[PDB]
């Protein structure tokens, strides 16, 4: 429910409460490709897909596992900007660009 | 918008899994067979189609010792041997979506047997075609094949899934949805019935003690 709450400014970093939506979407759009592959034909898809899919890859095996070993906020969301790199940057529509430029 | 009817039904919609459940058993090996028969076809395609394709210019290309300036003179002097550029005896064969025809055309091409005596080297380079032609004639009947038997397998498969992970477990869940649906009005059974036994008991033992 809350997180549009304690997020912001003085209260942790200010990109946060906009990169979660970003996120959220593109994860998404990822999957549901995946399911309609093994209906016509996988490669019959669009293929400005083949990077969305990958990026579910990276989002899956590569982030969330972790293991047991302390993490920090900070940590966190260094990679969590690792996420959105492989995809372009003019495909990040719900997020302002200064923060863009404050890191990438 | 509704839910299901409320009982009885859960019989047939257990037959709705037999059915399903059981004809999705045998929905695959159906196709079975046909991915069988497939890789005989798969093998056999190239064969003759590559050998003398290649022996087709083996003297044609070949022997221009007049044939290709006087190519000219040539495939003018000896052009149209037989050219119908037709044969087809349309054939309907089983695909699914549409039982698609193929065809063969079947005609000669030139070899030997060519108009006027002319020179020599000519009526062996026209031979060439019994080779490129006539024996690509058999790619026009099988490389359809490949494609064809595509759309069946394809096609099939398609629905295997489908069946398989969308019906299956969603009238799985129907199931259910009227099972306990049924079960928790059976409370309400015990309940009624439990009070009627606490009355006819209380109210009793007043009569011959009170």
């Amino acid at each position: 429910r809350l997180m549009n709450n304690g997020v912001g400014k003085g209260k942790t970093r200010e990109d946060h409460k906009q990169v979660s939506d970003q996120l959220y979407s593109a994860y998404a759009n990822g999957v549901d490709i995946r399911k309609l592959v093994a209906i016509i034909g996988e490669d019959a898809l669009t293929e400005n897909d083949r990077r969305y899919l990958q990026f579910a890859d990276a989002f899956e095996r590569f982030f969330i596992n972790q293991g047991q070993q302390n993490r920090s906020i900070e940590e966190s969301l260094q990679i969590a900007w690792a996420l959105l790199s492989m995809l372009p940057q003019g495909e990040l529509k719900r997020i302002s660009k200064d923060h863009i430029g404050k890191y990438y | 918008s509704q839910v299901s009817p409320t009982r009885m039904n859960l019989l047939q919609r257990r037959g709705q899994l037999r059915l399903a459940q059981k004809g999705v058993d045998l929905l695959k090996k159906k196709r079975d067979a046909l991915v069988a028969e497939f890789f005989g076809l798969v093998r056999e395609a190239m064969e003759a189609r590559k050998a003398l394709d290649q022996a087709a210019k083996e003297a044609y290309a070949a022997l221009l010792l007049a044939q290709a300036f006087d190519g000219p003179e040539v495939v003018a002097g000896a052009a149209l041997g037989v050219p119908p550029l037709e044969g087809v005896e349309a054939e309907v064969e089983n695909v699914w979506g549409s039982k698609v025809p193929r065809l063969k055309a079947t005609f000669p091409d030139g070899a030997l047997l060519s108009p006027v005596g002319t020179p020599a080297y000519t009526l062996e380079a026209s031979r060439a075609f019994r080779r490129y032609a006539e024996a690509l004639i058999r790619v026009a009947n099988t490389e359809t094949r490949l494609k064809k038997i595509g759309e069946e397998i394809k096609k099939t498969t398609r629905r295997v899934n489908a069946l398989e992970q969308v019906v299956i477990p969603g009238i799985r869940a129907q199931i259910r949805f009227i099972q306990q649906v049924l079960e928790q009005r059976e409370r309400e059974d015990t309940f009624r019935l439990k009070r009627i036994k606490g009355k006819i008991e209380a109210r009793e033992a007043e009569e011959e003690g009170g």
